[PDB]
């Protein structure tokens, strides 16, 4: 969408990832599996709850005014009452429909941004030590055990630690 | 005009009596005096609904 990740360069979702909104799938010698990214999921849940709260909290239930009754010599004020009732109804009906449409578009873009930001954080870390193979996936030029995988999911990944390894494998296929 | 077998008409009136206030009646004819009056206190959130829905 607006950020090109969801239904973009990451074509589809992960039905097998049930414990979070965004995150990772890994595969190495120890094992594989989907794992939710806590930080992005936790913040996004707070944001959407705030967004829903900011729409409904001020929509407190109220006491509807009495339906007025008018006689045959009160058509003018009867029509004025009808104009008042119709005027308010049109505004709330039009605004509520339009507001939800606009909000829903931002909600999807918000999820799109969070995926893209999550992808960029990993890409900014690995650099030459991994190959971007599309669909939001990275192929390492070095062995990355379970401990190494969490460092990427942490913002801690040590590029020089695996640089000497990854450099040799990279230039091996480069030659 | 004869309505419900009656060429005459009767007009029905109403008023409210404040606490500590006297209401006086005086007539030489054509008076349909009250018999049962009502004492009341306003609630707030109430209204009138026109419907055929069962209760």
């Amino acid at each position: 969408g607006l950020f090109g990740a969801i239904a973009g360069f990451i074509e589809g979702g992960w039905t097998g990832m049930v414990d979070g909104w965004y995150g990772y799938h890994h595969q190495n010698e120890q094992g594989s599996g989907y794992a939710a990214d806590l930080k992005s999921t936790q913040n996004a849940i707070d944001g959407i709850t705030n967004k829903v709260n900011s729409v409904i909290e001020k929509m407190n239930t109220q006491f509807t005014a009495v339906g007025k009754e008018f006689n045959h010599l009160e058509k003018r004020i009867e029509n004025l009452n009808k104009k008042v009732d119709d005027g308010f109804l049109d505004i709330w009906t039009y605004n509520a429909e339009l507001l939800v449409l606009l909000e829903n578009e931002r909600t999807l873009d918000y999820h799109d941004s969070n995926v893209k930001n999550l992808y960029e954080k990993v890409r900014s870390q690995l650099k030459n030590n991994a190959k971007e193979i599309g669909n939001g996936c990275f192929e390492f030029y070095h062995k990355c055990d379970n401990t190494c995988m969490e460092s990427v999911k942490n913002g801690t990944y040590d590029y020089p630690k695996y640089s000497e390894e990854a450099k040799l494998n990279r230039e091996e296929i480069d030659s | 005009p004869k309505v419900r077998d009656q060429e005459g008409r009767m007009n029905y009136y109403w008023t409210l009596v404040e606490p500590g206030d006297k209401i006086t009646f005086e007539a030489t004819g054509n008076l349909v005096v009250p018999r049962y009056a009502f004492a009341m206190e306003r609630n707030a959130g109430s209204g009138i609904i026109i419907s055929d829905t069962p209760v």
